[PDB]
RNA sequence: GCUUGAGUCUCGUAGAGGGGGGUAGAAUUCCAGGUGUAGCGGUGAAAUGCGUAGAGAUCUGGAGGAAUACCGGUGGCGAAGGCGGCCCCCUGGACGAAGACUGACGCUCAGGUGCGAAAGCGUGGGGAGCAAACAGGAUUAGAUACCCUGGUAGUCCACGCCGUAAACGAUGUCGACUUGGAGGUUGUGCCCUUGAGGCGUGGCUUCCGGAGCUAACGCGUUAAGUCGACCGCCUGGGGAGUACGGCCGCAAGGUUAAAACUCAAAUGAAUUGACGGGGGCCCGCACAAGCGGUGGAGCAUGUGGUUUAAUUCGAUGCAACGCG
RNA sequence: GUUCCCGGGCCUUGUACACACCGUAACAAGGUAACCGUAGGGGAACCUGCGGUUGGAUCACCUCCU
């Protein structure tokens, strides 16, 4: 708001692992203010994700990251009188609040079963480049190729 | 006028063409005579023309910002 | 090689030229100090970090 | 046909079109391309976009001539004179030479008029 | 009688200064011929028109017509108006170094005379472009109005008539006097023009200022500062810078130039607010990225309306509707 | 992050306004700048052409060379 040039606060980090990462996803993963009753779903849920991926739990979330991290978020920034989108290439720390953003809006659509496993399902997906999660990161990007000529 | 160039380019280079008046006697010969007009346009670009020069003399003997 | 930490590039000549008169001594530039003295002095112009 | 290779594209650009019209050095001309003949009715021919799908309506029709050192006449500093002259060079042509041929009068006569 | 006033000659320069005629080149309307396309044109948009009877576009040859991009400079000439290629002839006005003279021969005005942009018209020719009256399509409730396509008058060459203006740096004219700077334009004298200059003198013109004037803005050696000489104009606005008459005109009118009545102001300079689909910066979750809701559903509460024996009154854009 | 949008302030430009923003021709550039002179025309303001002047407005942005 016309003066912040401020970053990132602090977050109390995961009482497991060194995983920061996790950790935001877990204050965006609950709801009514809850976070240990969230907080023990997160791990009932990526235990069964890198269970049906094929590694660990921590890289089977830093892998599985990547194909839901985009690098383009574009955003309305003119300099003439049109209206156009300019490509702009995104801070690292909001490239997570795009991720672990959608991951959660997966684990509150498809009626499957428990949160756990929902979202076991979707992050899994995520692993193997399928369902909703990984599906609007692959729109963004395609909102970026096609205004690249406005620079 | 004639920009040529046999083969450094890998662009048009019609910077002569601007270079020489382009828009020059384009905005003169397009559209209605009417003898009297730049002429006075050219009062108030004249007074407007020294007013910068003025700025020159303006800038000189203070500024002490 | 400057007036402000040293001295006028010339006798009584400032750095911005603000002062082009060889009757300037003493009355610096207000923007950086430039003090107006003579530039031969500038063969004893010692300054420090 | 005519076994030309120098086609002259005479691109004029009166203020509302861009009319370029590709001929011979004799004046044999080959045909043309406009940034009102490709649509855009309105303002849009005003723009040197509809200039650019000119260079390129031009670009073609010369596909059974075959022009390569072509010659790049203009005249008619309006919509165009910018992205059409690149747009050739960006056309695939080797433009020997661009040239702003104007012939321009000393006002002898008196032209119309416009803006008032 | 004598000279600082007026004036001319010897020796020179520059110039959209005027005048008669001729000529060069581009562009445009259009004509003939080869090529070639289905669009050109225009506007915020549409449309009249043209188009296979081949327009616009390109190259070559060419006849009318008017006008000179770039050199272009709050620059130059002139009483003023007004006026931009080149050449030949004619020629007015302005200015200067060094001398020669009559010796104030100087200034201006009622009646009077001359110039007079552009336009109206008569006459022998003309019509590319633009374009009064007018026609078609639209903006529109309407168009005889912004726009486009056509088009009579006019525009031009030569002779005249009515003889008019913001004919206004609004500053009447001859002249003398009054600290400077940036300059521009055109000559000249002196010193080695070694050199892109230094020191003075006249014409025209622009900006900032002292003296002084002034309501103020400002003018400021080209004055609105200081005087003398000559003429016109004003007595609040409107009526009206108009009718009619003298004089003049083929036509349109022109010059000189009022009254009755009514109102109690007309006007100018200079400032702060009101508003701006004018410019710049800044603030608040205004917005960008997210979370939860009213509205679809349930309970409680409230207002208007309706009805009733009565269903108090008030607030009733934001700031009324769990408010009293 | 201030370039989009609503409201606010300061500086600034402008006004025949201060009683204070049948047709719009002047006052913001009134979204067509104004007035004088002349001919003609239309219910009518005024408009069209030609000549002049300032008793007119911003010279702020978007692309390129040091």
């Amino acid at each position: 708001p016309r003066r912040r040039v401020i970053g990132q606060r602090k977050i109390l980090p995961d009482p497991k692992f060194g995983s920061e990462l996790l950790a935001k996803f877990v204050n965006i993963l609950m709801v009514d203010g809850k976070k240990s009753t969230a907080e023990s779903i997160v791990y009932s849920a990526l235990e069964t994700l890198a269970q049906r991926s094929g590694k660990s739990e921590l890289e089977a979330f830093e892998v599985a990251l990547e194909n839901v991290r985009p690098t383009v978020e574009v955003k309305s920034r003119r300099v003439g009188g049109s209206t156009y989108q300019v490509p702009v290439e995104v801070r690292p720390v909001r490239r997570n609040a795009l991720a672990m953003r959608w991951i959660v809006e997966a684990a509150r659509k498809r009626g499957d079963k428990s949160m756990a496993l929902r979202l076991a399902n979707e992050l899994s997906d995520a692993a193997e480049n399928k369902g909703t999660a990984v599906k609007k990161r692959e729109d963004v990007h395609r909102m970026a190729e096609a205004n690249k000529a406005f620079a | 006028i004639k920009v040529r160039e046999n083969e450094p380019f890998d662009v048009a280079l019609r910077r002569f063409k601007r270079s020489c008046e382009k828009a020059g006697v384009l905005a003169e010969v397009r559209r209605r005579e009417f003898y009297e007009k730049p002429t006075t346009e050219r009062k108030r670009a004249k007074a407007s023309a020294v007013k910068r020069h003025a700025k020159k003399l303006a800038r000189e003997n203070a500024r002490r910002t | 090689f400057c007036a402000r930490i040293f001295g006028p590039v010339k006798d009584y000549e400032c750095l911005c030229g603000k002062y082009k008169r060889l009757k300037h001594r003493g009355v610096i530039c207000e923007k950086c100090g430039v003090e107006v003295t003579q530039t031969k002095v500038r063969r004893e112009r010692m300054g420090h970090i | 046909r005519k076994q030309v290779s120098d086609g002259v594209a005479h691109i004029h650009a009166s203020f509302n079109n861009t009319i370029v019209t590709i001929t011979d050095r004799q004046g044999n001309a080959l045909g043309w391309a406009t940034a009102g003949g490709s649509g855009f009715r309105g303002s849009r021919k005003s723009t040197p976009f509809a200039a650019q799908v000119a260079a390129e309506r031009c670009a073609d029709a010369v596909k059974e001539y075959g022009i390569k050192n072509l010659e790049v006449m203009v005249k008619g500093p309006g919509p165009g004179r910018e992205s059409t002259i690149r747009a050739l060079n960006a056309a695939g042509f080797r433009i020997t030479n661009i040239t702003d041929v104007t012939p321009i009068p000393h006002n002898g006569c008196r032209p119309p008029k416009k803006r008032r």
